[PDB]
């Protein structure tokens, strides 16, 4: 086609979206992670995780409000992700590596598994 | 605005 | 903070996005211009429209699933707008420019705005 | 992935 693109536009949707999580504005979930609960836009989760993407294209699951974890998962880990999802920002530390890419791993999030891998093997 |  | 980011993660998102409205999975709301409707997102219309914005945080509108909009609205123009906000891309030419800017001053879309008078000036 |  012969359209013409706003380079921001894709950055500034993320960003409003964060702002309606963080004011629980049409949040239709909460993701529980053992004793900690997350409410989250089914859409972004879906379009950021591939665990997700299957959850929510259950013609049955599509259609709850509450979804639960596994218990292995940390709820740090969990809300890291979370960030990211929302921001394209990843707050990865010596801390929190293991915890993050596990979470990676179950939530079926290829780049952020990626980026683990990597900062795990220059540390070794 | 940019030529995509 | 110390976080890393993952520069294509807002394309993606939104990417994503605009596969689901395409499949019409987990669209919550159905837009009237006229005689055409066109189905979306609550939350990816509040983010890149300061009408929807307005619309879907009132008390009582952000629960209809029908919004109907003036008769005046061309659903052209929303459809190039509708389809800018899932892809970033505005498909603006000699033909709509005129419908595009009435509908972006309306939607309240001032990018969108800004390009059309800029692209109009330099016509006249 | 960048340093913002
Ligand atoms: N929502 C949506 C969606 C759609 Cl519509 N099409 C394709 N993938 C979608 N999302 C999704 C699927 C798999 C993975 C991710 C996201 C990130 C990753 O690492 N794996
Ligand atoms: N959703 C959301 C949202 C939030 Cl949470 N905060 C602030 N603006 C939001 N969206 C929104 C408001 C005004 C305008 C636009 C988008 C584009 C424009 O030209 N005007
Ligand atoms: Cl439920
Ligand atoms: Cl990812
Ligand atoms: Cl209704
Ligand atoms: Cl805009």
């Amino acid at each position: 086609d012969s359209c013409i693109q706003f380079t921001r536009h894709a950055s500034d949707v993320l960003l409003n979206l964060n702002r309606l999580r963080s004011r629980d504005i049409l949040t239709d979930v909460v993701i529980v992670v053992s004793r900690e609960q997350f409410r989250a836009h089914k859409t972004v989760l879906m379009a950021c995780s591939g665990l997700f993407y299957s959850i929510f294209t259950d013609q049955l699951k599509c259609n709850l409000s509450v979804i639960n974890l596994d218990p292995e998962i940390n709820p740090e880990g969990f809300c890291i992700l979370l960030d990211f999802m929302y921001t394209s920002r990843l707050n990865l530390r010596e801390g929190n590596i293991m915890a993050v890419m596990a979470t990676a791993m179950y939530l079926q999030m290829e780049h952020v598994v990626d980026t683990c891998r990597k900062f795990i093997k220059a540390s070794e | 605005w940019v030529i995509p």
